[PDB]
């Protein structure tokens, strides 16, 4: 009728007052308490808790008695013992995540909680911060990388008004590594100032050593650091303007142990409160087995909860770990911690005086800001984009019109077969009403591949996915880039493409019968009938859902022609009965060389098309700028710049 | 040629009579020691008697290094593998029961070892098992418990880049600890229309939600079950409130001896061991008793338990992964029966399984029909080598 | 077998199923072999799948039967496989 706990304590104060709120809560049906130190030897922590909490059919243990050297004290095999018991544990030496996972240690809890809503405190704390654009990465581990993961989580958690809770980039670090000037240099690629990581206080000393090395740690770049990487040593390192912050009453096993004692009695109390409420087994040896009530016993832990404690009002998490914990903020000043203060789970403390920024910076600055060059890369579209090789300086030839206008080839560089090169098209004349609209520029690449890309699965991974540049702008590698190409369910599948006003068109070509492709001389072509398009195309996605494409596709890859200019060649060879291209294209060829008679079918016709990816401002600016393209007569400029060009 | 202290621990009922035996009746000719037999004894599941008899065993006795296993339920045989593996800085493989049993996420520096797949690469072969109940579009179902965002990882992750015509509804992930606001069960319930229930949960709540699932009866007959190894636990055990004809796979019971892998496991602690003894050419120095390796703990840099993470042995591959899983993990697929108990499916290894039987596991609308290829009629097709998928509606026929 | 003899002429002609002379019909290398006579009716019959005697599917699979001509993509396959090479 009577508890009986061991322990282990760090100090003897710990375990004479631990006993003494024992008794003091135990008459708040009594209860006593008994802790031992923080054993040297790993077997000596180990039978220690094989004896004076076993022997003592300990109730439970709140253990934290480190060296406070961090290290994770070592004590979750103890706590494993207490499950081979099922015997309740409850972490106190931990602020990390690490002491939580159950499948590692089952019964446990946090007097510091998990660092998990730390910075998630810290992104709500930024919807209070209002920013938009976040970047985080840090070093290869379980904790920090699930940590980002719950961080996602807290992202994912926005998934069910104007913009959001946006993620600007996920990267990630190795453990233990000196320059980061790599991920550093994805600084300088990350247009938002929003920095979000985590770290201990040296490697964070890298961080702002390295990053202001690179000028990331430099005024305009907004840190949100973890607190192991903002508390400690890292004062020394500390970034200006940065900040830190830990719960509130954390540290201090005096309002904190106090607080296992109170709660202690809310689940001692509730601990006599239920069905069967009993004490687990003594003996270690003579325990080859949990005890079923003790992982009752644990439910009840679920089951634990406490009105107000040692520190206040405190109920369990989901994993049971405190609850409504308050992270106390502290802006820099001259260096120096300026306490902004506790932010809870509803409440959140600023400062008396206004915080600093890492900057003289007065508000969160906008991060995102595209770049006025925004690389591009094609192939040349001979309905628009003809590339010439440029001067022998590079330079190009100045062209005037038909109406005389001295037209402007589009500069670019290209592979070797790395060149640069210009190039004479409409497209990069629609990229002028583009910067015209809001100013963008550019740097143009090539394309060499099939398509823009083709979804496509590899000889290894069996990954399906574009195959092409379009790849490289789902890797932003060229950060606008574009290809007068219709778009695909892939590209729906891929990411939000532009709407172009142009009107293109989708059937093969001939030389210059000849129906359509379900007409039996062409959906049953003979020897004599040949015909293909470029291999890895978007009408190879076309043909390549249907019903008849067997023959089709399948008969034709033996007749396949990889490049699209190829097919051109064999076409005006002749070489085959007729060529499957873009219409559209098609009739810019024929417009240049009648030499081959296009079909008069009507297949997949949509338009244009350039790079799009997620997010841009071209979403609206280049859709009502697309609204003005066909509205104003750049269209019809257009017509005449490249339709009006057809002789015959 | 140097012999290996070691310990083979025998605990609860165990002939390891044998063991030694055969342990004693091989010799290693391509390692640099012939095979050699040490092996321990012990009674009590007390894990504190795991530390007397066995952290007294392999430092008290002339060892480098021990293998422990046993047939128990012991998660503490993990906890302490890993815990007591890297307090000790000492290689830990189960061979048995809760020994063997895979580890989830160990620590750092933890030197405990392990063989077998990932309970990943298991749901993936699970996939494979898909591909022969030939189901295109599918769904899930698991709990908030652990493996969660795991399991639905790696599904989603298999479901995603593939070029394999998977397709697969949803999976309702929650927490039965509370009530159910919406009794999602019967929600989630209706808006499963794949056959296939693949859940990931304990085995007790398991049946809480499987005999919550019999009373939604959504378990009618013509659905498909599939369950995890864990959420399956014993195979002896067969709860009735889990789904009558439920499918797993597992480490073989039936194919695969404790004893006999076991002590192939041991000559593999061989390979690897003599492949460190050239390679290496010299070890970290040991110290037998806790505070005596508690200061030699930083005298322990491993390269070659790298070298030997990557490993083979009498064939088989002995590289364990960054779980331990077997770099090519070995499986017997598990059902079932009509028994109202277990059966065995069959056996699946490292992207190969073998099947029950040619015909998909029958249940007890389906019918069968034989013909003859007669074109246009009727055409035999080539499903597509390196897979068997095929666009429009090209469906297999018999072949003996 | 017979056929490619019968391209060749090994045999006077090649006896065969008035739908092994369809499908044998429409599809030819070159044209040569033609029906026995234009292709007029030969023993007048069907084909189709049954099932086990007196299966209850009977009237239901006569009414399939029903979809199958109340269906005319009997027409739309009688391209798709159907449609023959010679027309």
């Amino acid at each position: 009728k009577i508890v009986n706990i061991g322990a282990v304590l760090s100090t003897r104060k710990h375990e004479q007052m631990f006993r003494e709120a024992v008794n003091q809560a135990n008459k708040r049906i009594q209860l006593q308490a008994t802790s031992v130190t923080h054993k040297p030897n790993a077997i000596q922590m180990a039978l220690s808790v094989c004896e004076d909490l076993i022997s003592s059919q300990v109730y439970a243990i709140l253990v934290s008695h480190p060296p406070t050297p961090n290290d994770h004290f070592t004590p979750t095999p103890v706590s494993y013992t207490a499950g081979f018991y099922r015997i309740p544990v409850l972490g106190l030496t931990t602020r990390m995540s690490i002491y939580s996972d159950k499948s590692i240690h089952l019964s446990f809890l946090r007097t510091v909680p998990p660092y998990s809503h730390q910075s998630s405190v810290w992104f709500e704390m930024m919807r209070v911060y209002n920013w938009n654009h976040i970047i985080l990465l840090v070093s290869d581990d379980h904790e920090g990388r699930a940590a980002q993961k719950r961080l996602e989580t807290l992202l994912e958690e926005r998934e069910s008004n104007k913009r959001g809770p946006k993620a600007e980039k996920v990267l990630q670090f190795d453990p233990g590594t000196k320059n980061v000037t790599a991920l550093l240099m994805e600084a300088r690629e990350l247009e938002a100032r929003v920095i979000i990581l985590s770290a201990s206080e040296d490697d964070a000393a890298t961080v702002y050593r390295a990053a202001a090395m690179l000028d990331m740690t430099g005024s305009g770049y907004v840190w949100l650091v973890g607190e192991r990487e903002i508390s400690g040593n890292a004062l020394r390192y500390a970034p200006d303007g940065i900040i830190g912050l830990q719960l509130i009453n954390g540290k201090n096993e005096s309002a904190h142990i106090s607080d296992a004692v109170g709660v202690v009695a809310q689940a001692v109390h509730e601990l006599l409160e239920k069905e069967n409420i009993t004490d687990p087994p003594r003996g270690c040896v003579g325990n080859t087995n949990i005890w079923k009530t003790g992982p009752l016993f644990k439910r009840v832990l679920m089951s634990s909860k406490y009105a107000d404690g040692v520190t206040g009002r405190v109920e369990f998490n989901e994993d049971g770990d405190r609850k409504f914990a308050q992270y106390s903020i502290m802006n820099l000043q001259n260096r120096k911690l300026v306490q902004v203060g506790i932010y809870n789970g509803t409440h959140v403390i600023p400062n008396d005086r206004k915080i600093i920024w890492p900057g003289g910076e007065t508000e969160k600055p906008r991060g995102y800001q595209m770049s006025t060059r925004l690389k591009i890369v094609t192939i040349h579209q001979e309905p628009f984009v003809y590339v010439k090789p440029t001067m022998s300086d590079g330079t190009c030839k100045e062209e005037f019109t038909v109406n005389g206008d001295p037209v402007k080839k589009v500069i670019c560089t290209g592979p070797n077969d790395t060149v640069p090169q210009c190039c004479y098209g409409f497209c990069i004349d629609l990229l002028i009403k583009l910067a015209r609209t809001m100013q963008f520029t550019y740097e143009v690449h090539l394309v060499a591949d099939g398509k823009f890309g083709t979804q496509e699965r590899v000889q290894n991974s069996n990954k399906k996915e574009w195959n092409g540049m379009m790849g490289e702008l789902l890797s932003g590698q060229a950060d606008m880039i574009v290809a007068p190409l219709t778009i695909n369910n892939e590209r729906a599948q891929y990411i939000e493409f532009s709407k172009p006003f142009k009107y293109q068109g989708l059937t093969i070509l001939v030389k210059k019968r000849i129906t359509g492709i379900n007409d039996p001389r062409l959906r049953n072509p003979s020897d004599k009938f040949i015909y293909a398009t470029v291999k890895q195309s978007s009408v190879d996605i076309y043909f390549r859902r249907q019903v008849e494409l067997s023959t089709m596709y399948r008969h034709m890859e033996k007749h396949n022609y990889e490049s699209a200019a190829e097919a051109i060649q064999a076409v005006r060879d002749n070489k085959l009965h007729a060529f499957i291209w873009d219409s559209a294209v098609l009739e810019f060829e024929a417009s240049q060389k009648c030499d081959l008679v296009t079909t008069g079918e009507l297949f997949f016709r949509s338009g244009f098309g350039i790079g799009m990816r997620k997010d841009s401002p071209w979403k609206q600016q280049v859709s009502l700028s697309i609204l003005k393209s066909h509205e104003n007569g750049f269209m019809e400029d257009l017509d005449k710049t490249w339709v009006r060009y057809q002789e015959c | 040629p140097p012999s290996i202290g070691i310990a083979v621990i025998l605990v609860g009922t165990s002939d390891e009579v044998a063991i030694k035996d055969a342990h004693e009746k091989d010799d290693f000719h391509h390692l640099s020691v012939v095979p050699r037999v040490e092996l321990v004894a012990m009674n009590e599941t007390d894990p504190k008697s795991i530390i007397t008899r066995i952290c007294d065993l392999m430092s008290d006795r002339k060892i480098q290094g021990v293998v422990f296993a046993d047939d128990t339920d012991q998660e503490a045989i993990a906890q302490i593998l890993d815990f007591i593996s890297a307090q000790t800085l000492t290689p830990i493989l189960g061979i048995h029961g809760g020994s063997s049993m895979i580890m989830a996420d160990k620590d750092e520096s933890s030197m405990f070892f392990q063989f077998g797949p990932s309970i990943e690469q298991q749901a993936s072969v699970m996939l494979n098992i898909m591909e022969e109940y030939d189901w295109y579009i599918f769904s899930i179902v698991t709990t908030y418990f652990p493996g969660y965002q795991d399991f639905v990882n790696k599904i989603r992750s298999t479901i995603e880049n593939s070029f394999v015509g998977w397709e697969l509804e949803e999976v309702l992930l929650l927490d039965m600890s509370l009530d159910d606001g919406d009794s999602k069960i019967q929600n989630q319930l209706k808006k499963l229309q794949s056959p296939i229930i693949l859940l990931y949960c304990t085995k007790e709540e398991a049946t809480y939600i499987f005999e919550v699932a019999n009373s939604v009866g959504l378990t009618g007959y013509g659905y498909t079950w599939i369950v995890p190894s864990l959420v399956a636990g014993d195979t002896d055990t067969v709860p009735s409130e889990f789904p009558t004809g439920l499918i797993s796979v597992s480490y073989d019971e039936w194919d695969y001896g404790l004893p006999a892998r076991v002590r192939d496991g041991i000559a593999i602690i061989t390979t690897a061991a003599s492949d460190m003894l050239s390679e290496h050419s010299f070890i970290p120095e040991p110290k037998s008793s806790c505070y005596n390796t508690h200061e030699k703990r930083i005298y322990q840099s491993n390269m070659l338990n790298r070298y030997l993470i990557n490993v083979t042995f009498e064939g088989r591959d002995l590289s364990f992964s960054e779980d331990g899983y077997q770099m090519h993990p070995k499986l017997v697929i598990i059902l079932l029966n009509k028994e109202r108990k277990w059966e065995r499916v069959g056996k699946w290894k490292d992207k190969s399984l073998q099947m029950k039987y040619y015909v998909w596991p029958r249940m007890c609308d389906h019918l069968s029909i034989v013909t003859l290829e007669e074109a246009p009629f009727v055409i035999v097709e080539s499903v597509d080598p390196l897979s068997g998928t095929c666009m429009r509606n090209t469906v297999p026929c018999q072949k003996r | 077998d017979a056929l490619l003899s019968l391209k060749t002429g090994k045999l006077d002609a090649f006896i065969y199923d008035a739908a092994v002379l369809n499908y044998m019909a429409g599809r030819d290398e070159g044209c040569k072999l033609v029906t026995i006579g234009s292709g007029k009716v030969f023993a007048s019959t069907g084909y189709g799948i049954a099932i086990q005697k007196d299966s209850g599917w009977k009237r239901q699979v006569d009414l399939a039967i029903l979809q199958l001509f109340g269906d005319g993509e009997m027409e739309e396959l009688e391209a798709l496989w159907l449609t023959g090479i010679c027309h």
